[PDB]
């Protein structure tokens, strides 16, 4: 599951939406299927049919696992603010000297 | 019976755009796109219940401007027709059975259900291989013209719709969604 930013608001729970599954131990359709009318037939003069569409539900962190997001979102101006401290621009300043 | 007017077999479908207005969402034209065998059934049995009020031929039908209409569901056919199983004391009169049945001011079930605001003749099907309008399905057969002339429902009518609802006064309730 991946994210984009750093306080990026998650869900616990992942609804999904699966078609159903024959198999002759349950071959009429349960009771908590709904019915859907996108299976397609003809797109010209366009055409569907009924398909039978079961809900289940997944949770973050033991089916799915966070990802985190690459690169740089916030862009800042470099502006580097002068020091004269540090080695390199100690020996530079002398170079000039 | 076959009235000398003739109008396009799309006037019975309402999604299905006809004469004047426009033609966007579906794109067709006029005795050119035809109805199979089964949609033709489709847009007769749609005639009782949801009748819009029109133009010139102001009368709708016996329900007037077509309200809300609630029933109770199930998951089979079979039980669906048990929920809503109310049998009335009288069970009025056939209304489609080959007779017109002028009858009384107070009406019943089989004659309210059935209604037939609009008298309707269907053409001839003619030979060809393309699909209708409404299903897409390709056949053989298609219908292409129809013969509607409105006709109005006698003044102060007493029918209580069985899945209709009303506000105070038997007055229709619609949908105030634009
Ligand atoms: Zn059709």
């Amino acid at each position: 599951l991946q994210k984009r930013w750093h306080n990026e608001p998650l869900p616990q729970i992942l609804p999904c939406v699966m078609d159903w599954i024959p198999g002759y131990d349950g071959e009429h359709a349960p009771d908590d299927a709904e019915i859907h009318y996108d299976l397609p037939v003809s797109f010209q003069p366009p055409r569907h049919l009924p398909r039978f569409v079961i809900r289940r539900e997944l949770v973050v962190g033991e089916d799915v696992q966070v990802s985190r997001e690459t690169g740089t979102s916030v862009w800042r101006p470099k502006g580097t603010r002068a020091d004269y401290n540090n080695s390199e621009y100690k020996k530079v300043r002398a170079e000039r000297l | 019976d076959p009235s000398s007017r003739i109008r396009a077999i799309t006037d019975l479908i309402h999604e299905i755009p006809t004469a004047h207005n426009l033609c966007h969402f579906k794109h067709v034209t006029d005795y050119i796109d035809g109805l199979c065998e089964a949609c033709c059934i489709k847009g007769l049995l749609r005639l009782p219940v949801f009748t819009t009020v029109g133009g010139r031929g102001i009368g709708a039908g016996i329900n007037n401007t077509p309200p809300f209409y609630l029933l109770w569901h199930a998951n089979d056919l079979a039980g669906m027709l048990a929920q809503n199983w109310q049998p009335w004391d009288n069970m009025g009169i056939p209304a489609w059975l080959g007779s017109f049945q002028k009858e009384s001011r107070e009406v019943g079930l089989l004659a309210g259900m059935t209604w037939l605001p609009r008298k309707v003749y269907l053409h001839d099907p003619v030979p060809g291989q393309a699909a209708c309008c409404s299903c897409g399905l390709p056949s053989e057969a298609l219908v292409y013209s129809c013969s509607i002339e409105v006709e109005p429902v006698p003044k102060g009518l007493e029918w209580k719709d069985p899945h209709g609802v009303y506000t105070d006064q038997g007055k229709s309730l619609q949908s105030k969604i634009k």
